């Protein structure tokens, strides 16, 4: 029997998709932040590494057990400052972000998770890293006066820039830096001051002779 | 089945301004989860530091978030919120030391012990994924230091495969029993509701749930929660013929709370309105178009109004409604009993 049929069908999809937003400090004091996305459904969105610390993000297929990577079950992606881990319908059962054992101590990032878990569709699962290295001109402090309200950690190897701006020119103060067992003291002038530094260096003091605008960043 | 309760061995240190994610073990269904900030508040200073007043000690836990599958949210109240809801449903007998304004002896300490309680009816925790109760602690009072931890006491009911069938088995998608009553205690904050003598529109109750009672309280920038601005509250059913299920003066609303809760007002800026008392049974908006019931406030000054709702949803609400008058009757009675388990 040869059949010629014609049918115009109206269809709609009403499947509930619940959003998610979870930002956890991730540092030497909070080694693991863990977001529970249920095994049965699928999550798509961003895992944002808004910080200076590098984290190992391990998504697992199997819940109730892991805390290390169960092989085949969970896959791991390493993520550095600014790198986003993008998910496209990846059915995960738990996302565990571990603060990396190799970071320069003190560096932390707020790993935020913003995406929606909607039922797992019959389309591919995918992962990728968006914004792979924003060449970072990494910002450390902006403020004003004659000293710093806190100590700061320098996140990477590069050049520390201290920009001191005032209504005058010339010698304006001093900064002290420490790394490991070394201390160094530097003379500051108005304008740019550029100092090579290695990751983990601490800014321990600054003292100016007159009130200024203070901008500290690192060219990496 | 067999309700049975226990404390989780694992506690959580209350640290200032932290989010402490807690996993709630999924052994059976969960009836109620109690959390207690237990320890002391120490004064190491030379002069005796008096503790901030209401909402303290409650606001020591800035916010609560009990949800499953990391997204479906059963609870979302602030410590100040769930704390006042707790104060009423228990005749002001809910554990909360020290009381507001109490002194921490100079270079000595007082006792810390506050409680919250999330009533999940008979939540099918074995059939869902990851129930995570994240307590986002607030700030430690000025001059004193909090040395407490949280104790999660969970109440399971051994609902069995058998019993589950006896109340309508599973849902359309079979992810929970048909007669599931998921508590949905949310709290939506409104800011700068301007000062008026005639109740001005504050916010709409959004559909997708059955409202049992609503705890509304305003916050002055000066007196915190101890102000007296709310003067005239008003629940206007906006959809259909416009009507006032409520148009009672603040005093009279706090009055029904005297008779209703047999407890003095938590403060001059709070109250509770039970919908079962202004409708026939609970105020349902499961399918009502959004913006069908709004609530108003005549504020002396212009402040921030927080409205915590003790609502619950029926994940298979239609299968419960499309059930034979035979079965529906039995199923309705399980859902009916469960609907009242979620009081606080």
């Amino acid at each position: 029997e040869v059949f010629k049929e014609v049918k115009e069908k109206f269809e709609r999809y009403k499947f509930d998709v619940v959003y998610v937003d979870r930002e956890y400090p991730v540092s030497s004091n909070n080694l693991n932040v863990f977001f529970e996305i249920g095994e049965r459904n699928s999550f798509s969105g961003l895992l944002i590494n808004e910080g200076q610390a590098v984290i190992d993000v391990l998504l697992l297929k199997k819940s109730h057990e892991g805390l290390s990577p169960i092989p085949g079950e969970g896959t791991g992606i390493q993520l550095s400052a600014g790198q986003i881990l993008k998910f496209y319908n990846v059915p995960i059962a738990e996302i565990i972000v571990e603060y990396d054992p190799s970071n320069v101590s003190g560096v932390s990032s707020n790993v935020k998770l913003k995406g929606t878990i909607h039922p797992l569709f019959e389309v591919p699962s995918q992962i990728s890293i968006e914004n792979f290295q924003p060449t970072e001109n990494y910002l450390i402090y902006s403020g004003f006066g004659t000293s710093l309200p806190q100590t700061y950690t320098i996140p990477a190897n590069g050049y520390l820039i201290i920009s001191i701006t005032n209504t005058s020119t010339g010698n304006i103060g001093q900064i002290t830096l420490t790394i490991g067992s070394t201390t160094m003291t530097f003379n500051l002038q108005t304008g740019e001051n550029k100092i090579p530094v290695i990751a983990g260096t601490q800014i321990t003091n600054l003292t100016l002779t007159s009130s200024s605008a203070i901008l500290i960043y690192e060219e990496v | 089945g067999e309700i049975y309760t226990e404390t989780l061995q694992q506690t959580y240190a209350w640290t200032a301004g932290t989010n402490i994610p807690i996993k709630i073990p999924r052994n059976n269904f969960i009836r109620k989860i109690r959390v207690q900030l237990i320890g002391s508040i120490s004064n190491s200073g030379t002069a005796a530091v008096t503790l901030p007043s209401a909402p303290f000690p409650y606001n020591l836990v800035q916010t609560f978030n009990l949800s499953y599958e990391g997204s479906k949210t059963l609870y979302s109240v602030s410590g100040t919120g769930l704390g006042i809801l707790m104060y009423y449903t228990t005749k002001g007998q809910n554990p909360a030391y020290p009381a507001p304004g109490t002194s921490v002896p100079a270079s000595g300490s007082v006792n810390l012990n506050v409680m919250w309680e999330f009533d999940l009816a008979r939540f099918p925790a074995t059939m869902v994924q990851n129930i995570i109760l994240s307590i986002l602690t607030g700030q430690a009072p000025s001059g004193v230091s909090i040395n407490a931890s949280f104790y999660i006491t969970i109440t399971y009911e051994r609902v069995t495969a058998q019993e589950i069938l006896s109340e309508g088995g599973l849902g359309a998608d079979g992810e929970m029993p048909l007669a599931t009553v998921l508590p949905k205690v949310i709290e939506i904050p409104t800011f700068n509701v301007p000062a008026s003598s005639a109740p001005i529109h504050v916010a709409y109750l959004q559909p997708g749930q059955i409202y049992k009672r609503q705890l509304v309280y305003v916050i002055n920038s000066t007196s915190g929660i101890n102000n007296t601005d709310p003067t005239e509250y008003e629940l206007k059913i906006v959809r259909g013929v416009p009507t006032d299920k409520i148009k009672v003066s603040w005093a009279a609303l706090q009055a029904e709370n005297q008779a209703e809760y047999q407890v003095a007002p938590y403060s001059g800026a709070s109250a509770i309105i039970d919908f079962r008392k202004y409708f026939n049974g609970d105020l349902d908006l499961t399918h009502a178009p959004s913006d069908s019931i709004e609530y108003d406030l005549a504020l002396q000054n212009q402040d921030n109004v927080y409205s915590l709702y003790v609502s619950y949803v029926l994940p298979y609400y239609d299968q419960l409604a499309a059930l034979p008058a035979q079965v529906a009757a039995i199923v309705q009675q399980y859902v009916a009993r469960q609907k009242r388990r979620i009081k606080r």
